[PDB]
């Protein structure tokens, strides 16, 4: 899961959203997203995301 | 048994209503018509007894008519209800908006004497107002399916915010069709009138698409199924001096 | 300081989004505008630090222009933000649908360099589609504030659904009262009768606020509207009066004919 | 009772299981949550105004003048 579990938590939890918006990269890595995944998010490449998990 | 149709809204996990989520949790069986795999994974963890109705669509590049497939979906839902199962259908956005299968199933369930209802959810339109920071009530609002707008005579009120949905398939019974839409809209809106291409976000890490461009450029824009066209007002509101007169007042009396 | 505007929907407790509820729970302070006392209680148990925006409406007897009321609400919200509070504004329904306070507060917060955003919620209209079994996507739909429909030049499309919000104050020009009169409503009927027959069936809709309450779905001829019992919370649905008409001009350009419409 | 009323309506509004139970046997579910006779009567008659009394106690947020 990972990406799914993270996206699920982020989307439901206002406190996690807060933490996320302050330092997206760190929070994503803390939740076990890969450098590729993190990069896809920060670049806004939704397509590459689909093809990661 | 019984039937309840709920929506997930647009955003993963977070946009579903508290009660709607609860309905999924406590269902004997869930029929899903969810768009993506994140959505699917999330649902499966709420309730393991999930049937993906997307399976009824054409598979392995087979040929299959929509109306036949909707019928199979609906029949699959009703079979659960008839069997006596507390059945929940999980749709995207608002379950009664761009959604024939919900309406059909609920209709058929009622006719067979089963309890059946639709729970409202957050639609793409609800998201649009929030994201663009526009109140439909500010100067009024009109929404049409883009193709309906082209096939039938729907004169817009240009003081309102006009929304044209499913812009990506406008005029399908391409830049050619969109150009025809431009010429149509150009009856009321100048070619340099700024319009907005809107796509609601579905992931919490994802920004909504809010692309401002002149009307004339619409044909050269890349569109997705979810794309919508916002056309802001071309005219300011003007006083209805007749009705104000009947009311025995003037513009100066408006507090 | 920051501002998040959220809606709570129409039904008690269950119609708020999961994310929106979270926002209320984690807030330093919540400014609320809710339907009733059950909702107020529920909110307070979510987050006890609630300021009720109701207080800014005119009290019994007082004459107050609601422009002032809204201006004072916005100001109260911004004072919290300016003091450095993580502020949530919780409005019934959708915080940006026939509601100015949230858009105003967000605009102002942004202007002063604060973080601000609005979260969508379930509006009375979302409820109306569900309760009446209408798919507004395919059929199309229009919305207007009733008074604005009377005071300004609006032209409805009588082939598609027409919602008039705030029908209970239709024609109340001062913005100091919270109900209209039969004679005002009668003028609205006369205005509508350009497009809709007097015997056209209309629907007075009120979404349920409690889970034990059925919605109000009152079908009546348009002519009878002036005699109807209206609540501040009432919305008027006017279904199509005319059948769809072919857009011959655009059909020809697409290279198709009425016969092909399938 | 007043608090209990509010708490029941709150749970009922959020909890699908309780909701489905309610729709099956309204009176029974209400009694099992400690509602009184007259609370139940008020629910069954749909007397919203009584319910507010039994719990113990203007919604326009827009205008159309421009
Ligand atoms: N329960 C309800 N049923 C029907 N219409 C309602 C309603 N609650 C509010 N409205 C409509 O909204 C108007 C108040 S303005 C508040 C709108 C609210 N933010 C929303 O999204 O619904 C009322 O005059 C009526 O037109």
């Amino acid at each position: 899961s990972g990406l799914s579990d993270f996206f699920t938590q982020l989307g439901q939890d206002a406190q996690l959203m807060e933490d996320y918006k302050q330092n997206p990269e760190a929070v994503m890595r803390a939740h076990g997203l890969t450098d590729e995944q993190i990069n896809a998010v920060m670049t806004g490449d939704m397509e590459k995301l689909k093809t990661l998990s | 048994g019984s039937l309840v149709c709920v929506g997930t809204g647009l955003q993963l996990a977070g946009q579903i209503s508290v009660l709607s989520r609860s309905y999924i949790e406590h269902a004997d069986i869930v029929f899903s018509l969810l768009p993506d795999g994140f959505s699917q994974r999330w649902l499966t963890k709420l309730n393991p007894n999930v049937i993906n109705l997307q399976q009824f669509y054409a598979q392995n590049g087979e040929v299959k008519n929509r109306r036949d497939t909707y019928e199979q979906m609906v029949n699959a839902i009703l079979d659960a209800v008839r069997a006596g199962k507390k059945t929940v259908c999980a749709l995207y956005g608002h379950p009664g908006v761009f959604a024939c299968v919900s309406h059909m199933a609920i209709t058929r369930a009622k006719a067979e004497g089963f309890s059946a209802k639709m729970e409202p959810g957050i639609s793409a339109e609800a998201c649009l107002w929030a994201d663009l920071g526009i109140d439909p009530g500010n100067s009024g609002h009109q929404s049409f399916e883009a193709s309906q707008f082209m096939f039938f005579n729907h004169v817009p009120d240009p003081t309102t915010h006009l929304l044209l949905w499913q812009i990506a398939i406008a005029g399908e019974h391409s830049s050619d069709r969109l150009q025809i839409l431009v010429e149509q809209l150009n009856q009321w809106y100048p070619l340099d009138h700024e319009v907005v291409i809107y796509e609601a976000a579905n992931l919490p890490i994802q920004a909504p698409r809010i692309e401002r461009l002149p009307l004339a450029n619409l044909p050269q824009a890349h569109l997705m199924p979810i794309s919508t066209l916002l056309i802001p007002p071309a005219k300011k509101l003007e006083y209805n001096y007749a009705i104000l007169a009947k009311l025995g007042i003037g513009p100066e009396d408006l507090g």
